């Protein structure tokens, strides 16, 4: 009828060789989201449920934005979903929302996809009075890029990646490289649990308070069941609901990518789909 | 000397070991008229004391009886709103069934009325149906029901009868709160329940799903935009022992476990995308239905083994005798008076093993069942490549907090009179689980219909529990 549709994929663009930027339509989404939240989906009546970040609202069109990876079938099979397609099942805004106010200067951190889910945490810092800089990391030397775009605007960047704009090694020798500058207040690390990890224990170098962003397996996202089980300073916490951002300091780490290990299955519903 | 019920068709061990399909196949008609005879029609009838919504249950076996089969189901179904449901896991023998005087006879067993109330229920569904048309909207006022678990479904269903323009909000892709993802279809086949939420979309019920409270809409939203509100989430939220070893792979909530296998069907896979971890020896921590259907499925799922392991005995065990009949049919394995210290795993990632002791009759009561005392020199090990925990569950006191003066009792569950569900905030009900703490279906379906019968009283002026 000349119109949109409830979960309609408005916009897909490819940005690298397995990272999608989608745009879609949901209104309570839109309007309800704060930066930190996520969304749990499902494509089809045979989905599962996976949790994902809302990296943008535009809540007047009713849009908000999505960055998948494809690891696995269902990331696969979104990024396969045409413009027009609709998600099935979509639910949200999810987790806790990100603390933000008007503090000193601010650094972040942001690896793979965890950029665009490190991205509308950023932008609140600046609209709250923040002056930020940003390091940003890759998986590889030659493909598999980053966001070139949307980080430059909000401050003055940083680059580690085997090529270009920058150094090489790891996010964590850009940090100590502030040994110059050193800064001061708050930090934040969002990526594979790695490296978000490691960037807590950058707060050896500088003696940082490290904000993170946790990536465990969810089912329901509403705080039912406790897949997405974390240890933060000593006791039991839902990442869903108590998170997903957390103190690096107080996280166990170890326990975490231990569990993430979980379902070495997936294995098979990613090669059962990838045939043509 | 002996006076049995009439036995019905149940699947076969061997083959039911392995699949979800129903256990409890029904009875035939004659099987069932047969059953309605041993009712000896008693003027006093005490079965009727024994059912929480007190079912006219001599004459919808009487009706049953002469053959008039919708006169019966009619006779039912202005007490019960879902008796496919209730016939099939009410536990009778701590209600209806536990005051039939046929049972009061020596070697003598009780009138089977749960199964002839599924019996009704079954042979109305496929054969019949009612008039298409929507009830609501008739009444112009709006109320709105969070949770679509038997409680909401009831309430809303109710409302709509009465005209009321009646919006459901629920928090998962499904209605019908554990009677989808709880609950298995061994025991409660899904069509019944999508049934039923039809039967309740035609009347006009708008269902809100993928919908939840507080973030999808605001508290306040609901509270503005809505002349009534009923509160029927549940207890759903899950606790941990928090005993060493709780973080170890392989270890579930038996919320996540049955969310699993309920909902996502985790046993069709890779058909259904969600994946379930592999254990051969599975223990299951409780002896509550939970516990009973964790276990039940992980059996189905291929297990060699199966433990059920509690701090208590069989005859504290608040358990379904039927289904731990077919538990013990099926293979399950008991720990009676046993309790878990810590999980144990290996180098790479795994439970292997669990450390548990035995228990005392010494200390009384004092809340759960009489409180169990460890006994020394009696602990020992369970060897284990997965741990489900079936301990029970508590309310969701988050989405409460957010509600103003919603008043909660010692344990976190709302104050709201016994009667008509009323609580202490103006315009608003609740019933269920969300309220009592774990119970039952019946229970949770009586308070919405008593709450959707005092949400009429309030939105037509004729009784009001608020004031200054
Ligand atoms: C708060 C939170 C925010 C997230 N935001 C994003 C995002 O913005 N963009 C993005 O691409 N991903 C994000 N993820 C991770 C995303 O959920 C996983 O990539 C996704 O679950 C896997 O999709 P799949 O198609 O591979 O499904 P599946 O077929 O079930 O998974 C296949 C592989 O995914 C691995 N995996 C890693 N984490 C998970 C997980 N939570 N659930 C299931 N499988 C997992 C598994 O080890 C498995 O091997 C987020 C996770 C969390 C907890
Ligand atoms: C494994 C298990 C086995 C059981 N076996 C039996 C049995 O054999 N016999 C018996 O009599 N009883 C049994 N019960 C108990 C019975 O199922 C429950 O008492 C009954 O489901 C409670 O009804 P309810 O509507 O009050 O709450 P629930 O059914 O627990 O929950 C209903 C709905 O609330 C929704 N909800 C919660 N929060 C929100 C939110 N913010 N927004 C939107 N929706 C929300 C949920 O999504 C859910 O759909 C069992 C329970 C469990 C867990
Ligand atoms: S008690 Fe047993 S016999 Fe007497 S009415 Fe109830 S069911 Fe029929
Ligand atoms: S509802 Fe439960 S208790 Fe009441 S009669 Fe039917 S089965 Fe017996
Ligand atoms: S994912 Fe089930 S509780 Fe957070």
């Amino acid at each position: 009828m000349g119109g949109t549709a409830l979960n309609e994929i408005v916009k897909k663009v490819k940005i690298a060789e397995d990272v999608f930027d989608f745009w879609i339509h949901s209104p309570s989404v839109s309007k309800e989201a704060r930066p930190g939240q996520f969304v749990v989906i499902r494509l089809h009546e045979k989905g599962e449920r996976i949790p994902l970040t809302v990296a943008d609202t535009k809540p007047e069109e009713g849009l908000f934005r999505m960055v998948v990876k494809v690891v696995g079938k269902t990331t696969h099979e979104l990024s396969l979903k045409k413009e027009g397609d609709t998600i099935l099942d979509v639910v949200g805004p999810l987790g806790n929302p990100s603390e933000i106010e008007n503090y000193g200067n601010v650094l972040l951190v942001g690896g793979g996809v965890g950029i665009a889910t490190l991205y509308p945490i950023a932008k609140a810092l600046k609209e709250a009075g923040n002056n930020i800089t940003t390091v940003l990391g890759a998986r590889t030397k030659d493909y598999l890029i980053m966001v070139d775009e949307f980080k430059e605007i909000s401050d003055v960047l940083l680059v580690t990646d085997d090529g270009s704009a920058g150094m090489k090694g790891v996010v964590t020798d850009a940090m100590d490289k502030l040994f110059r500058e050193r800064k001061f207040d708050i930090c934040w690390a969002v990526g594979p649990t790695i490296m978000m990890k490691f960037c807590t224990l950058k707060a050896r170098e500088f003696g940082v308070p490290i904000w993170v962003s946790l990536n465990p397996i969810m089912v329901d996202g509403t705080g039912m069941c406790g897949a997405c089980r974390v240890t933060v300073s000593g006791q039991i916490k839902f990442a869903c609901v108590d998170g997903p951002e957390f103190r690096g300091e107080e996280v166990d780490w170890d326990e975490l990518l231990k569990r993430l290990a979980q379902y070495r299955e997936q294995e098979k519903i990613s090669y059962e789909r990838f045939l043509k | 000397m002996k006076n049995r019920k009439t036995p019905m068709k149940e699947q076969s061990p061997e083959s039911r070991r392995r699949n979800f399909e129903e256990v409890a196949l029904g009875y035939t008609l004659e099987e069932a008229l047969e059953e309605a005879q041993r009712c000896l029609q008693c003027p006093t009838h005490p079965c009727v004391s024994g059912c929480p919504v007190e079912i006219d249950i001599p004459g919808f076996i009487r009706k049953l009886r002469d053959g008039k089969l919708e006169e019966s189901y009619r006779i039912l179904k202005s007490y019960n709103n879902l008796p496919a449901v209730c016939g099939r896991v009410c536990p009778q023998e701590v209600q209806c069934e536990s005051r039939c005087v046929v049972g009061k006879m020596k070697d003598s067993e009780p009138v089977a009325i749960g199964r002839l109330e599924r019996f009704v229920a079954d042979w109305a569904a496929e054969n019949l149906e009612e008039d298409v048309k929507p009830l609501a909207g008739s009444k112009k006022e709006k109320v709105a029901v969070v949770g679509s678990g038997p409680a909401g479904l009831t309430a809303a269903a109710d409302l709509a009868k009465m005209g009321y323009h009646v919006d459901i909000f629920e928090a998962f892709h499904k209605p019908g709160g554990v009677l989808v993802y709880g609950i298995p279809e061994f025991r409660l086949p899904k069509r019944i329940v999508e049934r039923e939420v039809s039967y309740i979309r035609k009347l006009g019920v708008n269902f809100h799903l993928n919908t939840v409270v507080g973030k999808t809409v605001k508290v306040k939203e609901l509270l503005s935009e809505y002349d009534a509100v009923f509160i029927g989430t549940g207890a759903g939220t899950p606790k941990f022992m928090g005993i060493p070893g709780t973080n170890l792979n392989g270890v579930y909530s038996a919320n996540e476990f049955l969310t699993r296998v309920n909902l996502m069907k985790a046993y069709l896979f890779p058909e259904y995308d969600t994946p379930i971890r592999v254990g051969k020896k599975v223990a299951v921590i409780g002896a509550g239905n939970t516990a009973m259907d964790a276990a039940r499925s992980a059996l189905r799922l291929g297990a060699e083994k199966v433990y059920i392991v509690y701090r208590r005995t069989e005859r504290e065990m608040p358990a379904r005798r039927e289904e731990y009949h077919h538990a013990l049919e099926e293979g399950i394995e008991f720990l009676w008076l046993t309790l878990p210290i810590r999980y144990i795993g290996d180098a790479n990632g795994n439970v292997e093993a669990m450390e548990c002791v035995r228990m005392e009759l010494k200390e009384a009561d004092g809340s759960g069942r009489p409180r169990p005392v460890p006994i020394e020199g009696s602990n020992f090990v369970l060897e284990v490549d997965m741990v489900i925990e079936a301990i029970g569950q508590g309310p969701n006191r988050v989405l409460l907090s957010e509600f103003p003066g919603l008043e909660l009792n010692e344990r976190g569950y709302i104050k709201a009179d016994e009667d008509t569900g009323a609580t202490s905030v103006k315009g608003v009900f609740a019933g269920g689980d969300i309220v009592t703490g774990a119970a039952t279906v019946i229970k949770a379906m009586g308070a919405g219909k008593k709450a959707a019968q005092f949400i009429h009283s309030y939105l037509t002026g004729e009784w009001n529990p608020w004031q200054k």
